[PDB]
């Protein structure tokens, strides 16, 4: 059963990071967060499954999703930084400008 | 396991099975005369049919106690 | 058993990070939840990545989220919002993942039940592979920089990326 | 093309509306979540699930509504007439739009458009 | 082999333990700063350099040439965007 | 490293060699692949002229669009020597060599 | 082993090229000798120049991007259908960067990274195009899309750039986690990763009553990010705000080069995997959502942003219905749809960015054009009336398919839905031709006229659109080429 | 006045523009400007592919196809 | 939170996953009633295709 436990762990992790998008309508940067937390689920899965398949491209495909997931995160904090010294505020009211 | 490459430095535990599986559909023009072997490469990778039948058993142990 | 420690660690971690009021508290409980992928990982005798998680995650990357949230000093009130409203929706999002998703292997992969029998009598020891057994890095190693080097070299280009971007979008220079 | 099933009026109109409770009240989620909530009640929890589940239960009494007496007198009018065409079934459509979306907008108008929207869509299959 | 870590973890509880008992016997008797933000967007390039040099370095002797190259290339890149940096005065910290 | 200079497509012309080396192909460069390195680096040392006079660097820019066109004009010169070479394109004059030495 | 590299020479040029820009403009840029120089339209006609010789390049050396095929097989593949989009893609991006000079110049744009920028989105696009393992295409897609969210915030203290780029960043890496999540189950499921590998353990199942959810879940979420990708309904909602708050030049490319890198991916993932009819009623369903949420959304907008972002969600519908047929034919007016469309909105965004030099925002902006530049008002005109689909413009040649599939698949459903989305299309952009020349306003607003670059493309664009119904055997033999080149 | 410009013009140019006109008004506020919708919409249309795409194996016992259209048809006539 | 309510909500996770543990169990032992009923339904559908196609 142990394919199944470390599965569950990962997609624990997964959902988590959904309801964390579901439960922050106000707070943009645990969104972000959230999108961290689904992308380091899928990095598990990868490399449980590549343990479980006793193949090696699961953990080649690791490595550069981390790269990715660093790429994202630094460009991500960028924009909130610019966002913020634009409004002067992080309050979800000032990001809402364009619509239609 | 498709690639070869196994994850302590060997060949990859069911990649014998891909490669019989690869080299029947590559002359086969039919998928169907190669569903054997790919359900040989697909048991090795989950190892579905042989759990199935070892619960079999368990599940006759605990039948007949 | 272990195993349902670590599940039970993480889960709790990131309810906290999906849930704290403070989002400093809540970096701080995404530290938590990258040490314990770091223990599961070491379960999966995955060393390498372990550690690297360690180190990019937590060493690198929760440093930088830590650096921007704690200079924004975000007020509780730009970001406060009563959840309550949202438990039928939650409870019907996560219903539908849990039951589709959490079952998703048990038709592929079926589980071994454990029987009142030793089956470790059974596990056949081949000591061919044991003369010289190869660790983790030195496995990644042999593919990274020659059977896959593209991969790599576009990485370093998603890099360089955002490199440019951090400077492009930031910069005040005095 | 359709020989797997068992049929039974009674049943086939108890399920729909029971289908039909079932979609109104995850409609009726989806619809109370786009929403925000009223200034006065931004820093209180308890009004807002009040009204959250007020929403999921109006909307699953109204979707059951349309989904029993759609099929309901679907059936009464095959069983009576015991004829099967599409004409059977726009009659349904119809009644159950004109009833529960007019007796709902409190218009008449309003109740003939949505049983002739009804009809087209359930002529269409 | 992953035996050796579980001292590692015995030894982590012990530091606990002693860190909760020498902090515990004495209760018995708004301005955001851009340039904390670009030094660690430079860390979290170079700790991924680092990163990526690791399994390099330990299998330098079965990639041979082409492994070299191939990671000299690789930071040929991230050296052209540590130049960049250098020139747009991000290095610079008066 | 294991390698395989096959191709997907077969060449269509007389194979004179199948893998040259670097300098033969730079040996084999003929009247025509000096013509087309010749005109991609003058366009792109023109270009980096042009462009840079507005903002007072013509010369930088100069040397800038020569070098961009002098990779690229050898590249291209290369790519058909090459070919030629390996038969890919049209080489009426690759065989006219090979046959005689 | 250097002729191995044959097979990489465009993108090794453009990358190396690329490098050499960007040492040039950071260079000279922070020079106080030259007086800090502005280098945006400097780096803009050398990277220009840059592509034309990666076009060069990549145009004559057509069998040998073949070269290696088995060396380089793990990595990628290069055949016709991958040649010619990729061609293509390069057309696209030498035409948009030739529509940014004025837009340098005027606003005093002064970055020179926004073509550098550029040119590395460029790069990942071309890898998106021969990509041929899922990890591949992933990291191709992630180094293009994070180029994206950087150009989209490119004006950084303008409200509605900074705010285009927040929603582009967390819209797209939550997308980016769910196809990274699909492609974990796939490879969990069939223990590969290359497309030829997923062909062979695919074919001949689908759905076979014992089907693995795995394979088929990791299926569904690619999909979506997919659809996500090409700004299908219902996950489009990011695509009319991106496309109004980032800088215009930055909303023409966005509008092109994606388009045809991500269905090139779409192509060669799901036309050549096998899961089968699922995926096709997946796409079959997101088309007629698109095309009436984007007639409707479209028939209710009074920007010209927003009007021709909700366009193009519309044609990504009726395009798509080409992929849902799944057929020879289906292929060939996928492609036909895309490289009309293209065309024709490379039009459009030469005309908004002509008009943008007096800041066009309203379509009531354009009155009384036709009196203060006729020959501009007759040049828009035509690229409403082939955006409505109006024959013998090219706009017709793509609706003429819709309704050919929708009667040959058999979906009159379909049909009835293509028959109303038209008729909403029609009104929308004759609404713009009225405003140009039917309206009698009490206040003109004066336009400046446009350059010498965006005259010519928009010159040579109209010919195109008037008479293209005249010799179209080019594009109808290159597309049957390329359509049967996806399999042999 | 009764045909021509009665019921023809009601049923016809008149009416169509008039409910083109407030369904291309609802659609529009649709896209509301809150980043948060767009994310719970892309969540949505994933639940609803996972949901029909999937799990409809046991539900036709309960369900039929032609009453689902008729529901999201008549969502359209609330409030 | 206080340290007493994180050790409560690890407390009440851990027995969350044992519950997991149990439902897995009885998923992997109903394996066989699964594949006897897809036996019918896949033997109904082909014993039905063929006499569909008699006339």
């Amino acid at each position: 059963m142990d394919l199944i436990k470390y599965f569950t762990f990962s997609m624990i992790i997964f959902i988590l990071g959904i309801w964390g998008i579901l439960l922050n309508r106000r707070n943009i940067l645990i969104m972000l967060m959230s999108i961290e937390l689904m992308l380091l689920a899928v990095n598990l899965n990868f490399l449980v499954f590549s343990v479980s398949l006793d193949d090696m491209m699961g953990q080649v495909f690791a490595l550069l999703v981390l790269t990715v997931a660093a790429a994202e995160s630094a460009i991500g904090l960028a924009i909130f930084v610019i966002t913020f010294r634009v409004r002067g505020t992080i309050a979800v009211e000032f990001i809402n400008s364009i619509q239609g | 396991m498709a690639s070869g490459w196994g994850i302590t430095g060997n060949k990859g535990r069911c990649y014998d099975f891909w490669m019989d599986f690869s080299e029947c559909m590559s002359h086969c023009r039919e998928p169907k005369d190669c569903t054997l072997l790919r359900e040989d490469y697909l048991e090795c990778l989950h190892h579905s049919k042989e759990f199935q039948r070892r619960n079999r058993i368990y599940k006759e142990e605990q039948r007949k106690l | 058993m272990i195993l349902s420690v670590l599940s039970s660690l993480a889960l709790v971690s990131g309810l906290m990070v999906v849930r704290a009021k403070n989002p400093v508290h809540s970096v701080l409980f995404f530290i938590l939840v990258f040490c314990d992928t770091s223990g599961l990982l070491l379960l999966l005798g995955l060393d390498f990545f372990a550690m690297i998680f360690l180190v990019v995650y937590i060493g690198a990357i929760a440093v930088l989220f830590l650096f921007v949230v704690m200079m924004f000093h975000i007020q509780i009130a730009e970001i406060h919002e009563e959840v309550l409203r949202y438990l039928p929706v939650s409870g019907i999002i996560g219903l539908i993942f849990w039951w589709e998703m959490f079952f998703i292997l048990d038709n592929e992969s079926i589980p071994l039940l454990p029987t009142q029998r030793n089956t470790t009598s059974l596990r056949y020891t081949v000591y061919a592979g044991k003369v010289r057994s190869w660790t983790n890095l030195e496995t990644l190693g042999n593919l990274l920089y020659t059977y896959y080097f593209v991969w790599f070299l576009v990485s370093s280009l998603i890099l360089l990326v955002a490199m440019i971007g951090a400077i492009v979008l930031t910069m005040h220079r005095t | 093309r359709y020989l797997e099933e068992e049929d039974g009026p009674l049943m086939k109109t108890i399920k729909g509306s029971i289908t039909g409770f079932g979609a109104g009240t995850i409609y009726g989620t989806i619809l109370a979540t786009w929403k925000d909530v009223p200034r006065v009640e931004r820093n209180v929890a308890l009004p807002g699930l009040i009204r959250t589940l007020k929403m999921m239960g109006t909307h699953g009494l109204t979707f059951a509504a349309i989904g029993g007496v759609y099929i309901g007198v679907e059936q009464l009018v095959q069983n009576f007439r015991s004829k099967r065409d599409f004409y059977n079934g726009a009659i349904g459509g119809f009644v159950a739009g004109a009833s529960v979306l007019g007796y709902r907008a409190r218009s008449i108008p309003t109740a003939i458009a949505a049983g002739a929207t009804l009809a087209v869509t359930s002529a269409l299959i | 082999m992953m035996l050796e870590f579980a001292p590692i973890f015995i030894y982590l509880v012990i530091s606990l333990l002693v860190s909760l008992i020498l902090l515990g016997v004495p209760f018995l008797f708004s301005r955001f700063d851009i340039r904390f933000y670009l030094v660690s967007i430079l860390f979290l390039i170079f700790d991924l350099e680092v990163t990526f040099f690791f399994p390099w370095a330990v299998s330098l002797n079965k990639i041979d040439l082409f492994g070299f190259w191939s990671m000299m290339a690789f930071l040929f890149i991230l050296t052209i965007g540590f130049l960049y940096e250098w020139k747009r005065g991000a290095l610079d910290w008066e | 490293m294991n390698t395989d200079i096959t191709a997907l497509e077969k060449a269509q012309y007389p194979v004179v060699d199948r893998n040259p080396a670097f300098t033969k192909v730079v040996g084999n460069f003929s009247t025509l692949d000096y013509l087309r390195f010749s005109t991609i680096t003058g366009i792109s040392v023109t270009v980096g002229y042009l462009s840079g006079i507005k903002p007072g660097i013509k010369g930088p820019s100069m040397v800038t669009g020569g070098l961009i066109g002098l990779m690229g004009g050898f590249m291209y010169a290369y790519q058909n020597s090459a070919g030629r070479l390996m038969g890919f394109f049209p080489n009426d004059g690759e065989v006219a060599s090979y046959q005689k030495r | 082993m250097f002729n191995l590299f044959l097979a990489v020479f465009p993108e090794i040029f453009i990358i190396n090229a690329t490098f050499i820009l960007l040492i040039h403009g950071v260079v000279f840029s922070t020079s106080k000798k030259y007086d800090y120089p502005p280098l945006a339209s400097n780096v803009g006609w050398l990277g220009l120049l840059s592509v034309l010789i990666t076009l060069l390049l990549l145009a004559a050396g057509a069998p040998l991007l073949t070269i290696a095929h088995l060396f380089w097989n793990n990595l990628f593949r290069r055949d016709n259908f991958t040649y010619f989009c990729q061609i293509f893609l390069l057309l696209s991006t030498a035409g948009t960067i030739s529509m940014c000079f004025d837009f340098f110049d005027q606003e005093r744009f002064d970055a020179f990274e926004f073509i550098v920028l550029i040119l590395l989105s460029t790069c990942g696009m071309l890898f998106m195009i021969s990509a041929y393992d899922l990890i591949a295409m992933y990291l191709a897609i992630e180094l293009q899309s994070l180029c994206f969210y950087v150009i989209a915030a490119s004006k950084r203290k303008s409200e509605f750039s900074t705010e285009a780029g927040l929603k582009y960043l967390i819209l797209g890496a939550f997308s980016s986690g769910i196809l990274l999540f699909g492609c974990s189950m796939i490879y969990g499921s069939t223990g590969a990763t290359h497309f030829d590998q997923l062909a062979k353990i695919l074919t001949g199942y689908e759905i076979t009553g014992a089907r693995s959810s795995g394979i088929f879940m990791g299926i569904l979420f690619i999909a979506v990010g997919f659809l996500f990708k090409i700004t299908a309904v219902p996950f489009h909602m990011w695509a009319p705000d991106i496309y109004e708050g980032s800088p215009t030049p930055v909303t023409a490319f966005l509008s092109i080069a994606p388009k045809i890198s991500i269905f090139a991916n779409i192509l060669r993932v799901f036309i050549y995997g096998s899961y089968g009819a699922t995926l096709q009623q997946i796409f079959f369903f997101c088309s007629i959502a698109s095309m009436i949420l984007g007639a409707l959304a479209a028939m209710a907008q009074t920007k010209v942003k927003r009007l021709l972002a909700y366009s193009s969600i519309g044609h990504v519908g009726y395009i798509c219905i080409g992929f849902s047929c799944g057929t020879i034919e289906g292929i060939q007016s996928l492609l036909i749809g895309i490289f009309i469309y293209a065309l024709m909105t490379m039009d459009a965004f030469a005309i908004v960015l002509a008009l943008r030099q007096t800041r066009v925002k309203y379509i009531a902006d354009l009155g009384a054009l036709a009196k203060t530049n006729p020959i501009l008002a007759i040049t828009f005109s035509i690229t409403m009336f082939s955006y409505a689909g109006i024959p013998p413009l090219a706009g017709f040649c793509s609706k003429f398919y819709l309704f050919f599939a929708a009667l040959g698949c058999g979906a009159y459903f379909l049909a009835l839905v293509g028959v109303v989305t038209s008729v909403i299309g029609c009104f929308y952009y004759i609404r713009l031709v009225k405003r140009m020349f039917f309206d009698t306003p009490r206040t003109w607003i004066l336009y400046e006229p446009m350059d010498r670059n965006k005259s010519l493309l928009l010159a040579m664009t109209s010919f195109f659109i008037t008479l293209f119904l005249l010799y179209p055997s080019p594009l109808f033999s290159v597309t049957h080429q390329m359509a049967l080149s996806l399999y042999l | 006045e009764a045909l021509d410009k009665g019921a023809i013009e009601i049923l016809g140019p008149y009416g169509i523009s008039y409910t083109f006109r407030r369904l291309a008004e609802r659609i529009s506020q649709l896209q509301s400007g809150f980043v948060y919708h767009y994310a719970f919409a892309m969540l949505l249309g994933l639940t609803l592919f996972v949901t029909f795409f999937c799990m409809w194996d046991s539900l036709s016992s309960w369900v039929d196809n032609r009453l689902s259209f008729i529901l999201i048809v008549s969502s359209f006539y609330t409030k | 939170v206080k340290v007493l309510t994180y050790f409560g909500m690890t407390l009440a996770a851990f027995a969350f996953w044992q519950s997991m543990d149990k439902v897995h169990v009885w998923i992997a032992l109903h394996q066989d009633e699964k594949q006897e009923r897809m036996e019918k339904e896949a033997e109904v559908r082909r014993v039905r295709a063929e006499l569909l196609r008699k006339a």
